[PDB]
Formats: C-alpha cells, structure tokens, sequence
C-alpha cells in the first residue's frame, strides 16, 4: 500500500 | 550478509559509492508558503535518492522489507538533517540546503518553529567543523543512524552496528589517532547522533502538524513519510 | 575544576554515592484503575524523583562548575531521559514489565489504560531488554546517567569556554567507560563496540523522551515544578 | 523558576 513499498524495489 | 565479510576499506569504499548527490533547489526564501515551497520540493527529490542510497548499505537489503520500510520511516527526517548540516560544515551560521540555497538563521523566523530547529542545525554543523569531521566518517555515520534509530521495536543489525563501529575506529587508526583519542573521537561522534535525533524529533512535531501541512501541497510520499510519525 | 582531575576509579566512585534513592508510588492494589488515576500515579512519582535528580545533578563532577543558567538549561531538557533511563536499569530484572516502583511493576496491557502510552511503554521495554542482554553494569549505567545530564542541552558571547567544558567532563566519562570494560576484560574492538552500543541507546532515549514529553504536554493541553519542566519544551 | 531555586539551595 505504501509508496515506500515500492520504491524500496530494484 | 555479504556485510560483515566485507575489509574495513571495503566498507568505505562501498558507503562513498552509495553516496547520493547534492542536488539543486527548484529567489531567496522569506514568508512561510515560499520558504516550505521550496524546502519540501528538496526533501522530496532527495528521499527519492535516500531510499536508492539505503539499498547500496551493506546489510540492508539482507534485512526484509518491511524492516527496511520501518527503519527508513524512522530515520528519514535524521538522516536529510546529518546531510545537510555535512553539507553546511564550511558555511557557519549558514544552512547549505542546496548550492543555490543558502539560508541564514534570519529566514527560519518566516516559518513558525523553524529558527530553534535553524540554531541546532547550525550549532551541529559548528560541531562538525571543530571536530574536522571526515566523509568517510560521515558516510558511516549516516548509515549508523539508518539501521540504529528504528533497530529497537535485531541480530544482525546488531552485528552490521558492530561493523560500522569497526569501520570507524580504522579510519581513525588509518588518520593516526591514538587510542585513547580514538574512543574519545568514537563518544563524541556518536553523541551527536543525540542531538540529530533530537532535531529531527522536534522537526517532525512540527512538520506533521495539521496546521504546517496546509501552507504548501506535499508530494504522497513526503506525506507518507510524515504520517509514519503519529 | 575538580572534575578534570579525577581519575577513572574516583569518577565512578563519586557517581556510585551521587545516586538517588528508589522512590515507593502511591499505588494501592485494593484501589481501582483509570487514566486520570494511572497517570496521576506516574506524575507524582515523577514530581518526587525530580526533586532528587536536582541534587544528585549538583553531585555529577563539572555540573556546579557550569553557570546556573546552564544547570537549569540541561536538566530542563533531560530531565525525562534520565528518569527514563532510571526506570529503565530498575526494569533489568523484570523483562516484559516496566519497575516504577519497588511496589509498582506494569506490564503493557496496563499502558493501554492511558492514551499513547503504550507505544512509550514498548520503547521502554525494548531498551530495558536491550541493557540486559548487554549485561549493563551499574558503574556503566551512572556514566551513562551522567553523559545524558551534560550531553542532552550542550547544543540547544564567551560561554563557549562554557560549552568547552561540557565537552572536557563528557571525555573524561568516556575514558571512565573505557576504564571499566578494560577493567572487565574486553578486548580493545570489545571495549569501542560496546562503547557504540551504549552510546547509540541513548539516541533511543533521547528519542523515548521526545515522544513521551509530545504526549505528556497534550495531556495537560501536575506539580507546579513538573509543569514547568514540561513547559520548558513548551 | 522552581528548578532555579531549588538548584540554587545549598
Ligand atoms: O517536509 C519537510 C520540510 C522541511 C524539511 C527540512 C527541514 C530543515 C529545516 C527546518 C525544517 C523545519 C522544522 C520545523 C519547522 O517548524 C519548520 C521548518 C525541516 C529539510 C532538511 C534537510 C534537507 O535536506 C531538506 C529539508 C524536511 C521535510
Ligand atoms: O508526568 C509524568 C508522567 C509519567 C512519567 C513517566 C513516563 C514513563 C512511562 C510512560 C509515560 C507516558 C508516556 C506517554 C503518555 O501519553 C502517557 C504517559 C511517561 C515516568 C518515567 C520514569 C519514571 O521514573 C517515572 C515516570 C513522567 C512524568
């Protein structure tokens, strides 16, 4: 759910 | 963890090349909404790279990602803070936001809670500069702060902590110190990490509240970023 | 200054006599629970610490050196790091339970009485838990006690020659700190890891107190000397 | 300031 999430991915 | 086998030049070497750039403001700031404008158009652009930055730490990405979520939403605000007071060591009683951002203490009194937070900056950034404080002493620094300021809600960060303490008291046995001048120059610096959290505490009171997130239009992320702190 | 001419062993013993006594509460089991009766617990246990961590602050090597503006300055902004980290140490022992008071002991399930206490309270735990899989010893936790009293406010016109000798007594603590796990056996990486690690939980501390100082000048929005050390973080 | 006083107590 979080932008986080995804910016945390290669 | 490739980390911890990982020589203490290594260590260096893989923390400066991780490093993120300085980047550019997007008009010298006075009145709340211009100042926050620009301030948090910065911030946006350089969480982007912090978080890209935190993947090139060895041992984060060991860690799994909902760790690696929880620590940088603790430690994002500290970690902006220890950068920019790096960067505003050769400007005293200045803060280098950004190369075409300088700002002294006089325009922090546009925004409300601003100028205590603008005078402990400084003050960390004064600090900084009468220790003569490395880039490679920073860069361990900053990752210190990442895997520390959430690491307490484990093992392995723990053990990656140990190694960056290791990385530190080599650089400082590689410049010459003694010993006794290396665990005083260690204390010190890691009591300063004290005083970021701090900052970055008394910072996020202010920047989550309701009251300072109408002034400007925040980007999701640094919106996401602020209401991890509740 | 007397302080700068202490050795190692003499720091730790003055700290060692400086200590404060552990306070009872007014908790009574018979007594029923609520927010307002929880926390009115806690507050006057605090208010009645307080009163002892001025003087065991008066007995800290280098802290009656400083002006009395200064003394004020830096218990204002530690004063809850250091109950804190007090009740912290006494909670050692009792894991999963937070010691207030030799008849005070509360587990989690009790912080949820009161609103945003229970995530202090976990912080609180977790630090209690960390000291004791370190094995913290008592001579290293007054010198930790006493590095959060001079560091907490030394940043936050000579008077730097002030803030000088902040920094001097904080060297010394360290060198004290490095005496002791020396003293212990540690090798030298043993002595500046462990350094770290001791050093690194007071930014956790630091960070424990801001948010419960947050929470604690919300519930008001208490002691007339308790509200105005709240009110010193506005 | 009560901490002022009470520091000031000898
Ligand atoms: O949403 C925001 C807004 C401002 C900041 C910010 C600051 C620093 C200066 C003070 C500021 C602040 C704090 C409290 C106030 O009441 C007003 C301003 C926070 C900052 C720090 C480092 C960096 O590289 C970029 C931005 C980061 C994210
Ligand atoms: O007025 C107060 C009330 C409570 C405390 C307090 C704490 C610790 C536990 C949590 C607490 C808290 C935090 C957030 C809340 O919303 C409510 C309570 C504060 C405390 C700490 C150490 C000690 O020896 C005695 C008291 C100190 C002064």
């Amino acid at each position: 759910h979080k932008i986080l999430h995804r910016l945390l991915q290669d | 963890s490739l980390a911890l086998s990982l020589t203490a030049d290594q260590m260096v070497s893989a923390l400066l090349d991780a490093e993120p750039p300085i980047l550019y403001s997007e008009t010298r700031p006075f009145s709340e909404a211009s100042m926050m404008g620009l301030l948090t158009n910065l911030a946006d652009r350089e969480l982007v790279h912090m978080i890209n930055w935190a993947k090139r730490v060895p041992g984060f990405v060991d860690l799994t990602l909902h760790d690696q979520v929880h620590l940088l939403e603790c430690a994002w605000l500290e970690i902006l803070m220890i950068g920019l007071v790096w960067r505003s060591m050769e400007h005293p009683g200045k803060l280098l936001f950004a190369p075409n951002l300088l700002l002294d203490r006089n325009q922090g009194k546009c925004v409300e809670g601003m100028v205590e937070i603008f005078d402990m900056l400084l003050a960390t950034s004064s600090r900084f500069r009468m220790m003569n404080l490395q880039g490679e002493e920073f860069v361990c620094l900053k990752s210190i702060i990442l895997l520390n300021s959430g690491v307490y809600t484990k093992d392995h960060i723990h053990r990656v902590l140990d190694k960056i303490t290791d990385t530190l008291i080599h650089l400082m046995a590689k410049a010459g110190l003694t010993l006794q001048q290396q665990h005083q120059r260690l204390a010190q610096l890691l009591l300063i990490l004290s005083h970021i959290r701090h900052m970055s505490n008394k910072g996020m009171e202010h920047l989550y509240s309701m009251k300072c997130k109408n002034v400007v239009p925040l980007s999701d992320l640094l919106l996401e970023m602020l209401d991890a702190h509740r």
